[PDB]
């Protein structure tokens, strides 16, 4: 048992449901109590979205429990199905399921229905949200994709935008566009706004770019040994980043590297002189692995701070973490507990925060200049601008994003030293 | 055309949209400064606590989750030796607490958790200084607020005992709320009164033979049994929302105490006056518009009735996660006879009745309330009626404003 | 003389430099005293520009006044063409030089330059930097373009964008984006990024774009006498002006309506469960007139606030926002006194106002929400991302910066309640 | 090797990129609690003290500008009685100012308006309870912190008179740094000593015969001319930046003051080590370094000996609004012989000279900074160093990381 206020993360199930709302034409079928509906609040509240989520619950309760646990599954999943008419379904089970005796993958092929009905494994009790996404993911793949003929033009997939991603949305965007001025088009972009159909044309892509790896790995994987598609290694956030993204992706086709600059602004606003007091400024990064490890060269090797605390709440990105850290110095944080990030943070004694709202929070008590790097996602942190962090607009939209906070806190200083 | 006691309520189960017990937590303890709740649940009950309790979350509250690992499951009690060190790291934050609620979950439920006697010993082991209960709170066995009942409950058969003749007011109201029910009782002349839950641990009512209690919250059938099996005798009244609700349910108290009328006129003549004057400032807008709410708190029947009778709303389907025929009678009574009444939730059933109505006002939840608006339909979302200040005379126009609100920003957003 | 602390505006010599530093292969010679060169600091820091302001001072001191002071500003105009050889040159007077005796017309013509020297009228002690900037770009226009055959394509140009314009950059840009979504592409695009031959061949477009009337009215009316060019009468801030600003274009060209809304999302944003709070909360708006006429529709048209104050502090757009602010059952505000704005704002009891550099302070000393919404402003609010204010993106950028600092509001509250009072 | 009392200082007059004397007031008037500046200008002045001020300008600062109107332009007469009016206004609108200052710009004295007379004229209405002075801070006559110079030497024909043997040191200094100045002085046994300009006007120092005085600030010229005519002697020092400096500067002091050798070392020397070793971590990447300073205030010379002389960087050209030959000697006696000098400015030219030179730090103003960078050389604002503190001991340190800091980011970067 461990007493528990704030969770970086939530159950694995969500990361489920992540999957299926990113996705259309696909229901997902949980096994689980009244109540865990609460979840649907995060995809129609935070991600402002216009549809219930394609998800559903068998509903046990009281008064229908014993062998009525299994019936009311099944019901669940024919309903979903004469409902909707989804090109395929997934059944999985909520953690109160788990220790329940109900075999989805027997309940379900004992129904057998005309379409595919996927049933996942997401052991609550050990792992969270995110390895929940990654392995639905996968295993949608894993039984949808195929081996086909490449297409005529050099095309790839984006692998891993889901629903509650930070700035999945306009990273997709992006990303698009910066593949398309090296005449890269896509192919599928999954799970977000994939149907089961389109999982099934993916073996026609000539490459995958991973964007991320805490959603997205498995299935890379698969797609590399099931389709001989290598994936991207490198997260194209920070101008650094992005051509080394770029620089991969034109090793792994042959395409010459293309680059629209003209709007690309970080470089000067950094380098211009209005940013030399920037210098040296002592930065703590927290969120998952793969925005930490992006933001930590941003600020190092970019904008010019100094470095001075990094982790991460996701234990899948532990090693890449680790990696990176030792290149600044640092013996990376690994934990979920934001009472240890109160504490490294205090220890660190940082002039900045980069975080989750969690930190935010953190910050304010301390007095100190935050800005969010990664999710958990709040409405704030949802917006209707665009608002990427990958590629060249995402570097200009985090340079304001970064050094906003800092001038604010430079200048309500400044205020109150002269008033007497 | 008022009157719906011999009306047909339609009994319906299937899938669900609505919160557990669990949610009940994060408002309550705000009422119960000296209190600890502690579930003993999954990740999943503690991401819901963290979803409900948005912006609360970051300001030290007191309430939170033991989460069980998977070393918990394997079949080993203890368990007893887990919870145990679990809850003495807790109460030596935390020196302050007085009160800890071991809150059951459904998985605590399902590995057949024995919380009531971890209660029990907890007591034992803590006493005097901190007092440890049980109750369930989990999506198997209670929706929403029934979490505040089956909490309440759980304290009744613990309350000192007395033969004095005294008023229990019971049910959770915000603190500007129970000051104005104090006072409005007080001018009566109804002798000492006391709200359950309490402000704090060691100022509880006693309860007896002679005691009487009101409800204030309709959604307390358990906290009644539990009061009646104590020899306590309810006060049946409408519940007190807007300017009708709130005298019938003082008139019910005067009457209980043989206040003369002369007296209750005198001490509710301004107070009265002063509600319904705040309430026509929405009857433009609010008027012979139609009204259909989803089942979420219990809440729905007594403010159907008060947009009904008091705001010139044509009611539509009016569902309520529970509805509890005794007390819910004097307000049923008054309802609208043209009104469809469940209890429960078919959801896609419900659904296919609602595109069918096409309803110019929704009551549900943020499960719901967006998709909706997306087909054209105006929402209010459910859950701001549990918390905002909305009894009694003061409140009586902010309530209105409530429904109001949406219809008035669906027509400002259209030139 | 008036007593000065905070001022709206700068001096209509530094509306001068605004044009021509939004130019290029223009020179700007201002006869004005050492020291007044610190405006070049104002583009240098805040436009975060990359090169010196095209702009140099005669640079008279005490030890040379006189007849010396008609000779050094000879003397700019040689330096600057010899150095430089611009296309064409502007010649002007500081406040100071205001006060002198030289004429900067004659001297300039007394030295007979290959290229032509337009001189500017500014008066110094009763206009500002806004009417520098629109009649120097008049000035620039009238002395530069023709009658011209018009462009095989439908055409035209974008008028007013300067140089410490707010949003001006990403207004360019996201303008540009919706008429070509409509099939018409710019001609040229004056003051900002046009050449003194880019000037000349203005007459050629089918009509005028007048981004900003403070800076381009006065252009945009030559053009129309001198080249029956009409020119657009709705700025494209919010939704709805957009809309209008679509349909009156189509109205000039005989083009249809042809939008990409794929990327619009502020009037779900609004119309989302997640704004019902945001119905009846009192703003309180300032700045441009331009800016301040296209938020108050926003606010309560598009946004669902209750508009509870309207001015600006630019007398020039004093009309228009007298009629603006009748529709909204208002007395318009005009003044260019902080003070003044300070008390409307504290006897309209704002939950959030919407306006300049300044209003954000009188917001914090207030302890109320507050977004900037007009120039002038420091670094910040010159940003290395895409922030237009117009067209669609605009509306997006617009709702997000609005809507922030309320909730921001609410948070703070909701938390200093929590933790507990 | 070490000399340059002797070599020819280059004279310039062109185009300029340089403040007016105005600017002095942003940071004068913090000092000086007292007193409120009013400026009687254009639009142009407010604009200026609204952009040189940043964010100071939301904070109620205690200076202003009485900006001209179409009807003062003029005559005279009318000019004069207005400016009256708007004194009286200013001043019943603030009761707790002792001092006001008129300060003249260029449009003022186009015009031809006796600010001093006005000074003179509102005195005699406004005693006992406040004095109010007139100097130039104008574009025309000033720049930079000269404008500090013009109003501490209109500030002392009408300090008290004494006959006292006391220590003046003149030119505002940060509060912390004074109290660090103070505290070094009386622990060496001298004193009693007072700050011109103080804290407060009922605190100011007196003057006479006997009075001896020392510059903290280069740029004080007038200053000197004005107590000189008063009676007091100067006490020549290089000016105190760096350990060096700081020390020559007290020794100085203690020298004609009979302190022995011996107190001294004694009293100087921790905060003497604790000095050179806050320099030693910028030596690293300073050592070696050209250096090249447009002109701004008048701190060019004496931080080039510190940066050449501590921080080990190879001096180019070294430019200054102003060169007091006789203020400025001890610093010059310690610059490198190599070190071409320049007094003004001729932007133009100057700018071709820096191409030609290629240093790797250029000290400038904000209008020349973001250019220079754009061309590939690493830049350091000036004026913040007038504003940040950076005299003495303490001090050392930060003001090596003031140069250190830039040319630390440019590498950085790449
Ligand atoms: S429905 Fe059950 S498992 Fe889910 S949050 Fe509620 S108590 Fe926990
Ligand atoms: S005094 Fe002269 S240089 Fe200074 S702001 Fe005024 S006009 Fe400009």
């Amino acid at each position: 048992m461990k007493l528990t206020l704030w969770t970086y993360e939530g159950p694995p199930h969500v990361g489920a449901m992540r999957v299926a709302t990113a996705m259309k034409d696909l229901q997902l079928v949980l096994h689980g109590p009244q109540g865990d509906t609460y979840a649907d609040l995060l995809f129609t509240m935070i991600e402002r979205r216009n549809a219930r989520p394609p998800v559903s619950f068998s509903t046990f309760e009281a008064s229908h429990m014993g062998t009525d646990t299994a019936i009311l599954l099944k019901d669940a999943l024919a309903a979903a199905h004469a409902r909707y008419k989804p090109q395929a379904m997934a059944v999985a089970l909520t953690c109160t399921a788990e220790l329940l005796q109900d075999d989805p993958n027997g309940i379900s092929r004992a129904l057998n229905l005309p379409v595919p009905v996927v049933p996942l494994e997401l052991p609550s009790y050990s792992r969270k949200e995110n390895y929940g996404a990654d392995e639905t993911f996968r295993a949608l793949v894993r039984a949808l994709a195929v081996p086909m003929e490449r297409t005529p033009e050099v095309t790839c997939n984006l692998l891993g935008a889901t629903a509650l991603g930070f700035r999945h949305r306009d990273d997709v965007a992006e990303v698009t566009k910066l593949l398309a001025t090296m005449g890269i088009k896509v192919n599928v972009c999954a799970p977000l706004g994939a149907s089961p159909d389109d999982l099934r044309k993916l073996g026609q892509a000539h490459f995958n770019v991973l964007m991320y790896p805490e959603t997205g790995e498995s299935a890379a994987r698969h797609l590399e040994r099931a389709c001989k598609q290598p994936f991207t290694k490198i997260v194209p956030i920070g101008v650094g980043a992005t051509r080394d993204f770029l620089a991969e992706v034109s090793k792994i086709t042959g395409l010459p590297v293309v680059t629209d600059e003209s709007t690309l602004r970080q470089p000067w606003w950094s380098a211009s002189v209005d940013s030399t007091y920037l210098t040296g400024k002592r930065v703590f990064i927290f969120g998952d692995g793969t925005h930490v490890i992006a933001a930590a060269r941003i600020a190092a090797k970019e904008v010019g701070f100094e470095v001075v605390g990094m982790g991460c709440y996701n234990r899948e990105m532990a090693r890449p973490l680790r990696t990176a850290a030792a290149e600044y110095g640092l013996e990376a944080l690994i934990t979920d507990d934001y009472l240890e990030v109160e504490k490294a943070i205090e220890a660190a004694a940082p002039e900045l925060i980069l975080g989750t709202q969690m930190e935010r929070n953190i910050a304010k008590k301390l007095g100190l200049p935050c800005a969010v790097i990664s999710a958990p996602v709040h409405v704030q942190d949802f917006p209707a601008r665009y608002a990427p962090q990958m590629g060249f607009e995402g570097a200009n939209v985090l340079f304001d994003t970064w050094v906003h906070p800092l001038v604010m806190g430079l200048e309500e200083h400044l205020l109150t030293m002269f008033r007497e | 055309t008022f009157g719906c006691t011999d009306s047909p309520v339609r009994r319906e189960r299937g899938q669900k949209a609505v919160f557990c017990g669990l949610t009940s937590i994060v408002w309550l303890h705000r009422k119960m400064q000296d209190a600890f709740f502690l579930v003993v649940g999954s990740r999943t009950c503690a991401h819901l606590l963290q979803a409900a309790a948005g912006v609360m979350i970051f300001a030290e509250p007191r309430f939170g989750t033991a989460v069980l690992e998977e070393q918990d499951l394997a079949g080993l009690a203890d368990a007893h030796k887990e919870l145990d060190r679990e809850v003495a790291k807790l109460l030596e934050r935390r020196p302050d607490i007085r009160q800890l609620f071991l809150v059951g979950s459904c998985p605590s439920e399902v590995l057949k958790l024995d919380l009531d006697r971890a209660a029990e010993r907890l007591s034992g082991l803590h006493a005097p200084h901190v007092r440890v209960y049980s109750y369930t709170g989990s999506g198997l066995d209670t929706t929403f607020t029934q979490g505040e009942d089956t909490c309440l409950a759980a304290m009744v058969p613990t309350l000192d005992t007395t033969e004095a003749a005294e008023l229990i007011v019971v049910g959770a109201l915000p603190d500007v709320v129970e000051d104005q029910c104090l006072s409005l009782l007080t001018q009566l002349g109804v002798g000492p009164v006391r709200m359950l839950p309490a402000r704090r641990s060691d100022i509880e009512p006693a309860v007896g033979p002679n005691t009487r209690f009101i409800l204030a919250q309709p959604f307390l059938g358990e906290t009644t049994g539990a009061l009646e099996r104590r020899g306590a005798k309810r006060i049946a009244a409408p519940f007190p929302f807007g300017e009708e609700g709130t005298t019938l349910w003082l008139k019910a108290v005067a009457d209980a105490y043989g206040v003369s009328a002369e007296k209750f006129e005198a001490v509710t003549a301004a107070p009265r006056a002063r509600a319904k004057k705040a309430i026509a400032a929405h009857l433009e807008t609010l008027t012979g518009k139609s009204l259909f709410m989803f089942p979420d708190s219990q809440l729905e029947i007594p403010l159907a009735r008060f947009l009904a009778r008091e705001c010139g709303m044509k009611t539509t389907e009016i569902a309520t996660p529970f509805l509890h025929k005794a007390i819910m009678a004097p307000d049923l009574a008054l309802l609208p006879s043209n009104t469809a009444l469940t209890e429960g939730q078919d959801l896609e059933a419900q659904l296919d009745r609602h595109e069918a109505i096409n309803p110019d006002l929704t009551v549900c939840g943020l499960g719901l309330a967006n998709p909706l608006e997306a087909k054209g339909h105006a929402t209010k979302w459910a859950i701001e009626l549990v918390f905002t200040p909305v009894h009694f005379y003061e409140q009586a126009g902010d309530l209105a404003g409530l429904f109001s609100r949406p219809l008035r920003r669906r027509a400002l957003l259209n030139g």
